[PDB]
């Protein structure tokens, strides 16, 4: 029953920052405290162990604090290398985790650009209609895409997937997908989906009707 | 050289039984404890199981206790996790993870040290389907300035993973395979899709290639466009 | 036992 908290959940950097990431225990773990490093793809990696001890082989810009509650990883200079998620673990009754603390690469807002595909014919042909809504290139990740069928607004219909951060130009992409039934796609006409993002002065609507395509 | 490699992962239906291997090398297997943790599906990471360096002690989450068995062979120099009446909240990449080893052990309370790469486990009564790949078509709604979209929607699938492939020779400005999404039905769906110059719509052939291993299937899909 | 004791040799 000792829960572990970190904050911040996803913290925004550069190369060379100076970054420190905050874990908390639900009571006192003296320093039975360790952080872990994962890379996606990758399994986690011990850096520190006892709240401050680092582990063999780990860099000196890694560094650890904290006795009791209270912890934190620090690392001092942020090479390309250090971009990943952290995970702290309390071992001193059995062992819990941390809900991670993602450090992603820092750049300039940047709006997304946002694409509407209607279903094919062949699905179609299958009895299902499925509209995919792309939000391409943006950043920050916060997005919120709306769909609007003859400008109902739609929930428990749709399933998002995002992806990672590209190395390229530090954006995400997302994607929704809205899914009917063709007796339903067939009942109404205007398709639409509403993206709201921090890059965008309005809500950007992208929409087709039914036929036109 | 601390190596831990996981093995047995796979499909298994509820209620169903499942065992996990986990072959050491690269240490004295026999002389040291040995974790299970797994990471659900959104969820964070949770231990599973702990095991003695003799057999002789163990312990478990209370969320897998009474269905999950952890077991050790040190002439083997294999760690073993059996699992019995399986839910679908146990799907999940399951991790074989080395206890704390120092050689000055004059410690009073131990964690973990060196993970294993792991091995997912999916929990579901779902059978081996071949996905259905539909076109995303590009069009003057999937068109902004010289750059188009346009992708294909792989549909209907099970179990993960599909790869999802581009012709070379289809000027990319970036290639997004979104992540797997599991759908009510129990079956996986994902779309690739491909910033392409709006000059080729007319003129350049842009094909996908999905193949889903698990079912023998390689199918490969025309993206046309359309005139909206 | 406690379950984090030391679990190795």
């Amino acid at each position: 029953d000792i829960q572990m908290t970190q904050s911040p959940s996803t913290l925004s950097a550069s190369v060379g920052d100076r970054v420190t990431i905050t874990c908390r225990a639900s009571q006192s773990i003296s320093r039975w405290l360790a952080w872990f490093q994962k890379k996606p793809g990758k399994a986690p990696k011990l850096l520190i162990y006892t709240a401050s001890n680092l582990e063999s082989g780990v860099p000196s810009r890694f560094s650890g604090s904290g006795s009791g509650t209270e912890f934190t990883l620090t690392i001092s200079s942020l090479q390309p290398d250090d971009f990943a998620t952290y995970y702290c673990q309390q071992y001193y009754n059995y062992w819990t985790f941390g809900q991670g603390t993602k450090v992603e690469v820092k750049r300039t807002v940047a709006a997304p650009s946002v694409f509407i595909f209607p279903p094919s014919d062949e699905q179609l042909k299958s009895g299902t209609a499925s509209v995919v809504c792309l939000l391409n290139n943006f950043y920050p990740r916060e997005a919120k895409v709306q769909w609007k069928v003859d400008n109902a607004l739609q929930s428990g219909n749709s399933q998002e997937s995002v992806t990672e951060q590209d190395s390229k130009d530090s954006t995400y992409s997302l994607s929704s997908t809205l899914t009917l039934s063709k007796a339903d796609y067939e009942k109404h006409k205007v398709y639409a989906c509403e993206v709201t993002h921090q890059g965008l002065s309005s809500p950007v609507t992208k929409s087709f009707n039914r036929g036109e395509c | 050289q601390v190596q831990l490699v996981e093995s047995g992962g796979g499909v298994v239906q509820p209620g169903r039984s499942l065992r996990l291997s986990c072959a050491a090398s690269g240490f004295t297997f026999s002389n040291s404890g040995m974790h299970w943790v797994r990471q659900v599906p959104g969820k964070g990471l949770e231990w599973v199981a702990i095991i003695w360096y003799d057999g002789s002690n163990k312990y478990y989450a209370d969320s897998v206790k009474g269905r999950f068995s952890v077991s050790r062979d040190n002439s083997e120099n294999t760690l073993y996790l059996q699992m019995s009446n399986l839910r679908a909240e146990d799907t999940a990449v399951y991790y074989c993870v080395r206890a704390y080893f120092d050689s000055e052990n004059l410690y009073d309370y131990y964690g973990m040290d060196v993970w294993g790469q792991g091995t997912t486990v999916t929990v579901s009564s779902a059978s081996t389907k071949g996905p259905s790949v539909f076109p995303l078509a590009p069009s003057s709604k999937s068109t902004s300035g010289g750059t188009a979209a346009l992708g294909c929607l792989v549909k209907d699938y099970f179990p993960e993973p599909v790869t999802v492939s581009w012709n070379s020779g289809a000027l990319t400005s970036g290639v997004h395979t979104f992540p797997a999404v599991l759908q009510s039905s129990g079956l996986y769906s994902l779309s690739s899709v491909v910033t392409v110059p709006s000059s080729s719509l007319g003129t350049q052939t842009y094909i996908c290639n999905v193949n889903h291993k698990p079912s023998n299937t390689k199918v490969d899909k025309k993206v046309e466009p359309k005139s909206c | 036992v406690d379950p984090n004791a030391n679990p190795n040799v």
